[PDB]
C-alpha cells in the first residue's frame, strides 16, 4: 500500500461547497408550505360565504 | 375584534362584497400554487439523485 | 564571447539533443549549459534560439506533471539519482532570474504549460522541486517590467490557485528562503484580488455583450452594498441583459444572466416591483427544462431564493 493523493484537501473544499449548497437548498422548499397553506385554505372562503 | 381574536388565531380575511373581484382573487394565487407545485419535485429530485 | 557563436549556430550537437529516449545526453548538455550560464550575458544571446531548446526544457517537466516519478510503479523512470535532472533544469530556469524583460514575452507562446506547472508544489515530495516550481513562477513577477499583473489575472482565470495557495500555506517546510517565497507569493497574488470596483469593468462587460463565470462577475465582498450601480438607469442596466437572455440560449451567458439577479434582489428586498417587471418565472422554469443540469440548478436557485425572501 503506497500513499494516496493529497487531493484530500480538494475533497475538503469541494465537499464543503456541496454540503453548504445542500443545507441552503434543503431548507428552501421547506417553508414554502407555511405561506401557501393559509391561502390554500382561504380558497374555501373563496368557494362560498356570499 | 382584532385585539380579542389575536389570542387564538387572527388570519385576517374578507371577500369583495362586490363579488366579482372573486375572479382575480382566485387567479392571482391559483397561478402561484401552480408555480409552487414544481419546486417540491425539482428540489426532491436533485437532492435525492 | 566568440566561440559560443559557432558553438550555437551549429546543428549536429542539437541533433544529439533532439532525442527523447536518452536522458544522459540532454541531461549533461544542458547541465554544462547551466554551469557556464554563470556568465549572465549568454542567456541573452541564446534567447533567439529559444524555440529550439526551451520546448525541450519543458517536455521533461510536462512528463513529470502527471507522471508520478515518486511513485516507483514507474520502473526505471530515472537512475536512483537521475531525477536530479529536473533539479538541474529548474536550476537553469532560475539562472535566468535577473532579466525580467527576457521572461516578458516568450510567455505569450507557452503560458499554458507554465501555468499547469502549479501542481509541482504539492506533487513532488522533494523540497527542492516544489521550491523551484514556486520560486520560478513567483520571480516571474516583478515590478521591473510591464503588464506584471495580468499574468496572475489569467492564473486565477484558469487555475484558481488560491485553494492551492492556502493549502500549501498550511504546510510550511522549515525553510526561511521558502518562508519568504510563499509569504511574498500569497500577498502579491491576493492583494490585487480585490481590484474590483467593478462598475467600470461591469460596464465594459455590459457593452461587450459577453458574460462568463468570473469573480469579477461574482464577488459579493463589494455587493454588500452596490445597488448604487444598479441605480444608473431605473435598474434597467440589467434589463438589457434580460432581453439578451430571452434572445438566445448560450449556456455560459444564459446561466450567468439570471445567476446574479437573485443576488441583486437579495440586495434590495424592496426590488419586488422591478422583479415583477422582470416576471421571468416562466422562463426560469423553462431553464429548469433545458440541458446542462448545472444551469437548471442555478436557475432554480435564483427563482427559489427570490420568491422565498419576497415572502420570507
Amino acid at each position: 500500500v503506497p500513499p494516496s493523493g493529497s487531493v484530500i484537501d480538494d475533497y475538503v473544499r469541494n465537499a464543503s461547497y456541496l454540503e453548504e449548497r445542500l443545507i441552503q437548498m434543503e431548507d428552501a422548499t421547506d417553508q414554502i408550505e407555511v405561506q401557501k397553506n393559509d391561502l390554500e385554505q382561504y380558497r374555501f372562503i373563496l368557494q362560498s360565504g356570499d | 375584534i382584532r385585539k380579542i381574536a389575536e389570542s387564538l388565531d387572527a388570519n385576517l380575511y374578507d371577500v369583495d362584497s362586490s363579488n366579482e373581484g372573486r375572479s382575480q382573487q382566485l387567479a392571482k394565487v391559483n397561478k402561484n400554487l401552480s408555480d409552487l407545485y414544481t419546486v417540491l419535485k425539482t428540489t426532491s429530485t436533485t437532492l435525492e439523485s | 564571447v566568440k566561440l559560443v557563436e559557432k558553438l550555437l549556430k551549429n546543428n549536429n550537437l542539437i541533433n544529439i539533443l533532439q532525442n527523447i529516449e536518452q536522458m544522459d545526453t540532454c541531461y549533461v548538455c544542458i547541465r554544462l549549459l547551466q554551469e557556464l550560464a554563470v556568465i549572465p550575458e549568454y542567456r541573452d544571446v541564446i534567447w533567439l534560439h529559444e524555440k529550439k531548446f526551451m520546448p525541450t526544457l519543458f517536455k521533461i517537466l510536462q512528463r513529470a506533471t502527471d507522471s508520478q516519478l515518486a511513485t516507483r510503479i514507474v520502473a526505471t523512470n530515472s537512475n536512483h539519482l537521475g531525477i536530479q535532472l529536473q533539479y538541474h533544469s529548474l536550476l537553469l530556469i532560475w539562472l535566468l532570474t535577473f532579466n525580467p524583460v527576457f521572461a516578458n514575452e516568450l510567455v505569450q507562446k507557452y503560458l499554458s504549460d507554465f501555468l499547469d506547472l502549479l501542481k509541482l508544489v504539492k506533487i513532488t515530495i522533494k523540497e527542492k522541486v516544489s521550491r523551484l516550481c514556486i520560486s520560478i513562477i513567483l520571480q516571474c513577477c516583478s515590478t521591473r517590467v510591464k503588464q506584471h499583473k495580468k499574468v496572475i489575472k489569467q492564473l486565477l482565470l484558469l487555475g484558481n490557485a488560491l485553494p492551492t495557495v492556502q493549502s500549501l500555506s498550511e504546510r510550511k517546510y522549515s525553510d526561511e528562503e521558502l518562508r519568504q517565497d510563499i509569504s511574498n507569493l500569497k500577498e502579491i497574488l491576493e492583494n490585487e484580488y480585490q481590484e474590483l470596483t467593478s462598475f467600470d469593468e461591469y460596464s465594459s462587460e455590459l457593452k461587450s455583450g459577453r458574460l462568463e463565470w468570473s469573480p469579477v462577475h461574482k464577488s459579493e465582498k463589494f455587493w454588500r452594498e452596490n445597488a448604487v450601480r444598479l441605480n444608473e438607469k431605473n435598474y434597467e442596466l440589467l434589463k438589457i441583459l434580460t432581453k439578451l437572455l430571452e434572445v438566445s440560449d448560450d449556456p455560459q451567458v444564459l446561466a450567468v444572466a439570471a445567476h446574479d439577479v437573485g443576488e441583486y434582489v437579495r440586495h434590495y428586498p424592496r426590488g419586488k416591483r422591478v422583479i415583477e417587471q422582470l416576471g421571468g418565472k416562466q422562463l426560469v422554469m423553462n431553464h429548469m427544462h433545458h440541458e446542462d443540469q448545472q444551469v437548471r440548478y442555478n436557475a432554480l436557485l435564483a427563482v427559489q431564493k427570490l420568491m422565498v425572501h419576497n415572502w420570507e
